[PDB]
């Protein structure tokens, strides 16, 4: 019932998308920004849409009820957000449901339980997994750091709900940033702290489900080469 | 190239408020700003010569000069860009 | 169509019909204004003009100039601006029995164009015979009613009823019988036609007056300002009660153009009839045709001034620029002023007729010929029977482009015509009816597929023209879509160009460079499509 | 206060074009009543209506008015002797003067205005903005030049505004030289 | 670092049109009798078919399909 679909992205995942759509006879929909007039995911799709002139290339493509707008006038069935932009964000998927427009991805309840790093953990714990021990909620008021870390382990670390401390009056002025650098990228000041497990590996699963109770595997992928916060290579399954 | 006579300048584009255009055929008599420089607004930038007539131009407001597309005796035509300013 | 002519009486306001998209540009820049620009404002014409009686768009030199010179199908001119505008009335301008062509055609071929023409958009035909001869409009009258849309029968303007010693034949008197039989053959509207802006602002007072109480229909004026008084013209007629007029918006108006919509309006503030418009958005309309205008510079006339002297030689407005290209390809530039003074010649020589199309491409075709060839009127008294003339001065002096009123001089045709002879009826009872089958055939062959009632009267209007515009389109696609600079002087190194094909589908072409001509005379042009490496060669001429 | 001054004429300069036909009618009509002085009437023809203002100037009673041969008329300058001369056919008063020798004129001044293209303007219309912005002449060509100079060239929709509205700040005033400046 | 045919006296065709040969309907050598259409002509919006003088035969056509004429260019002669 997808006749028409609109990629609310850029790049690759657009291209990407765009093939797959056209493989099951769905026509597709590119929208671009103003600094991307000659990127060439807009001449891979059926159609394009310059998101307008009123909004610079920053807020282009996560400018919600625009892309909306575009879709509308497109006559569009559903809208892939691909990765790394409106993709984890529930106002767009309930605002495309609003609108009868089928959001490629998971239920707004699942966004909502995912898109915070705290009811993520608590799902989790819910679910009978092994979470990294830390607070069982967030912390707001000041001495938040003086008030885990003399009660839990050695190394420690300070995560915003999307900075490593080694302890020692640094536990508050190489901290001291956490609150502001959660504030230009992100939209939350809010934070938690978790032990920080030295030399770890990094292990992740892919899951896919149907609309049906159906759900697999596809087994893991290796992504332990990353330089600081940055993924760099992966590799499946792990050796 | 002995001088540079020969170099073509691309096309100011019209709805751009940095872009400055040339608006008539004519030849560079005096360049007076360069790359990295400011200046209030009406600022003396450049000096053409339309034909035996002399007109500087002047910038539209305050800025910072990010490109000169030109140097001292150069031929212009109309829709040129000259001058690029924040 | 009845009730629209009924509605247009009880409107007080005066009504307007824009000619912007047709008769303006004929005018102005040998009707060379291409679709494109037409339909990127049809939007804010489709608003501006909401309350006006009918558009202008079609007919006229429009047909042969969009197939011909701008190699786009008028066919998809008419039916883009129809979806573009479903709010005002399309009208399209007919000769007669030579509907959209330079002599009669078979009475089954204007019957199918107007059958075609109505179902494709268009609303008003104002039908008109350039010889003001009524039995060749009954035909195209009869094929607008049945298509259920509204006919508009004309009178065509000549002399000055002013002066009674210009002539004794156009008279005031003249007008009021002729008008008078274009009711009884049940046209919804009356249009005069001043087609070389010769209605003195007098006159059209004492003209329309006088009509007004001789008929019951509604009378739409049509006048040029080559004069510099179409303004005034306007102004007088209506004061003595005139339903609609012809304007063109300000940057399309003026000289051998109709009179300015914009300053219309003004003109009549603190009078008791006022215009019925939009002013902010025909200031809007100017705007935009003001630059759109530069576009066409090579096509802009000669004249830049009002010109008196039209009363002498009495050149339509719509021939002018036209006919000025005509001269100029025909080594007659720089001399038009001698083409002028001659086609006033021309004109007594065949007995004062009425001159517009064809019969003014008549006395233009014998003005550029004598010209040419160093001729005067003296210069066939006993002189004529050898010279070769051109085939439309002929074809006039055989009848088939009607009879005028006061005939032709034995002694003065014969010399021309020499070998068969004149024949006697309106062209459309004896010329015999054309085989469409035929012509489906014909067209079903050559190209190899679906052809329409478009393609098959397109090609019976136009031989040679249509069946080159075949030929360039298979060549070159769908030229209509190219914004004009692009399709008058292609495009500059390094320049990129979006050409709208549909909602959301777009071409970007960046022109990179040219190489010199290999030892072949083949340039190669780097191009860069939609992100696209591509070479094109081309022959250098 | 003119006619008392002991001025011998009275001059209506409508430098911008302004007078429009029915206020024209209106205007020398009260003024040929008011006054004993004789009125001459110029104008230009700025607007597309020179001509028509005219003829009813015409007849409210106007003395004498301004023209210019055709070839040198129209647009900013003024209306063309020749067009109103035939305009005036028919109606009770004529204009006193010889056409013949008008198209003779006519004819030599089209030439010689090739001689000038160089100093043309870019004026190719009528327009009616004037009875927003009331700008004398060519004063709005001026201004887009001046306004394209300091990069304004997008918005002069907006100096046409400003304009209007600087005039109302210096609380309504006669605009010609040096006054439009 | 064509001709052009008399207009006075000899009986030569001069063209009065300045375009293009569309048709040559005679040859080198051929009998053509009183108005016999023997060339077609084209400008802009116009169309000059050729007719003949008088009668006579034909000797000679300086004129191919598709060529570039001037006003007054040697066509035919006929005597
Ligand atoms: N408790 C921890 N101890 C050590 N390293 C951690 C811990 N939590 C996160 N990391 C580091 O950060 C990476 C993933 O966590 P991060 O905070 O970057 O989430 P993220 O950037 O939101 O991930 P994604 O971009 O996949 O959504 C891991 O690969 C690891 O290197
Ligand atoms: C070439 O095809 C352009 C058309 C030029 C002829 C036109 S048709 C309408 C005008 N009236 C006339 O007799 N000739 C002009
Ligand atoms: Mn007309
Ligand atoms: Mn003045």
């Amino acid at each position: 019932q997808i006749k028409k679909l609109l990629v609310a992205n850029r790049g690759e995942i657009a291209i990407r998308i765009f093939r797959a759509a056209a493989e099951l006879d769905i026509s597709t929909v590119a929208i671009y920004s103003n600094e991307d007039k000659s990127s060439l995911h807009r001449y891979k799709a059926d159609e394009s849409y310059l998101v307008g002139s009123d909004l610079g290339p920053a807020e282009s493509y996560l400018n919600i009820e625009r892309i909306i707008d575009v879709a509308k006038q497109a006559n569009v069935d559903a809208i892939h957000p691909g990765y790394g932009f409106l993709s984890e964000n529930e106002q767009f998927a309930r605002r495309c449901a609003e609108e009868g427009i089928k959001f490629i991805g998971p239920h707004l309840e699942h966004l909502d339980m995912f898109g915070d790093k705290v009811k993520a953990r608590t799902t989790a714990i819910k679910a009978d997994l092994p979470v990294i021990p830390g607070t069982d909620g967030p912390i707001k008021s000041y001495e938040l750091a003086k008030e885990f870390a003399e009660e839990a382990g050695f190394p420690l670390m300070i995560k915003a709900t999307s900075r490593i401390v080694r302890e020692e009056s640094e536990l508050e002025d190489a901290f001291h940033r956490a609150k502001s650098e959660a504030e230009k990228s992100f939209g939350n000041s809010e934070v938690y702290i978790e032990r920080y497990i030295d030399n770890p590996k990094h292990i992740e699963v892919q899951v896919i489900g149907d609309e049906h109770g159906n759900i697999v595997h596809l087994f893991e992928r290796d992504c332990s080469v990353q330089r600081r916060h940055q993924k760099v290579v992966e590799v499946a399954p792990s050796v | 190239n002995v001088h540079t006579n020969a170099n073509v300048k691309p096309k100011a584009d019209k709805s751009n408020p940095s872009h400055i255009g040339a608006q008539m055929p004519g030849s560079v008599t005096e360049v007076k700003v360069s790359v990295g420089e400011t200046v209030k607004a009406n600022q003396p930038l450049l000096i053409t010569e339309a034909m035996k007539m002399e007109t500087t131009i002047q910038a539209p407001f305050d800025g910072v000069i990010k490109q000169v597309t030109v140097n001292n005796g150069d031929t212009i035509a109309t829709g040129d860009l000259l001058i690029e300013i924040e | 169509p009845k009730g629209v002519a009924e509605w247009v009486k009880k409107q007080d306001d005066v009504l307007l019909t824009d000619t912007t998209f047709r008769d303006a540009h004929q005018s102005l820049l040998a009707t060379r204004v291409r679709t494109k620009d037409m339909i990127n404002i049809a939007s804010k014409t489709a608003d501006v003009f909401k309350d006006g009686f009918s558009l202008e768009m079609w007919g006229g030199a429009t047909f042969d100039v969009a197939y011909n010179f701008l190699k786009e199908n008028p066919w998809e001119r008419l039916e883009r601006l129809r979806k573009a505008i479903p709010n005002v009335l399309f009208q399209m301008l007919l000769r007669a029995s030579n509907a959209v062509g330079y002599k009669n055609y078979p009475d089954n071929v204007i019957h199918k164009f107007v059958q075609e023409s109505a179902k494709a958009g268009i609303d008003v035909f104002r039908i008109f015979d350039s010889l003001n001869w009524v039995d060749q409009m009954k035909v195209a009258n009869e094929a607008v009613q049945e298509a259920g849309k509204i006919s508009e029968g004309t009178i065509c303007y000549t002399g000055d009823i002013l002066n009674p010693e210009r002539s004794n034949i156009y008279t005031l008197e003249y007008y009021v019988k002729l008008a008078k039989e274009l009711e009884r053959e049940g046209f919804h509207i009356l249009a005069i036609k001043d087609m070389a802006g010769l209605l003195k602002p007098k006159a059209a007072y004492e003209l329309i007056g006088e009509l007004k109480s001789a008929v019951d229909l509604p009378i739409h004026l049509h006048t040029h300002d080559t004069s510099g008084n179409g303004l005034l013209t306007y102004k007088q007629a209506i004061d003595a009660g005139v339903d609609i007029i012809d304007t063109a918006v300000a940057s399309m108006s003026g000289l051998t153009s109709q009179p300015s919509a914009n300053s219309l309006y003004y003109a009549l503030n603190g009078f008791p009839r006022h215009l019925r418009t939009d002013i902010e958005g025909m200031e809007s309309l100017s705007h935009y045709w003001s630059t759109v205008r530069t576009y066409y510079s090579d096509f802009e006339s000669d004249i830049k001034s009002p010109n008196t002297e039209i009363y002498q030689h009495e050149m339509p407005g719509g021939q002018y620029s036209n006919l000025s290209q005509q001269a100029k390809s025909l080594g007659l530039g720089e001399r038009f002023d001698e083409v002028k003074d001659m086609y006033r010649r021309v004109n007594f020589l065949f007995g004062d007729i009425v001159k517009v199309t064809p019969s003014s491409k008549v006395v233009g075709d014998m003005a550029l010929y004598m010209v040419q060839n160093d001729l005067d009127e003296q210069s066939v008294i006993t002189d004529g029977y050898k010279l070769d003339f051109p085939e439309s001065v002929v074809s006039f002096f055989k009848g088939e482009i009607g009879q005028p009123v006061n005939g032709f001089n034995k002694d003065l045709q014969a010399v021309i015509l020499k070998g068969q002879e004149a024949l006697t009826a309106r062209p459309g009872e004896y010329l015999e009816p054309v085989d469409f089958e035929k012509v489906r055939e014909l067209l079903e062959e050559e190209q190899q597929g679906p052809v329409t009632e478009q393609d098959i009267i397109s090609y019976v209007l136009y031989p040679k023209v249509y069946e080159q515009y075949i030929q360039t389109r298979n060549q070159y696609g769908n030229l209509s879509l190219l914004d004009t600079p692009t399709f008058f002087f292609g495009m500059r190194n390094g320049e990129t160009v979006e050409i709208e094909i549909d909602k959301g589908k777009r071409l970007i072409i960046k022109l990179e460079t040219i190489s010199e001509p290999d030892e072949n005379g083949n340039r190669t042009i780097y191009y860069a499509m939609n992100g696209q490496a591509r070479r094109i060669y081309i022959k250098d001429e």
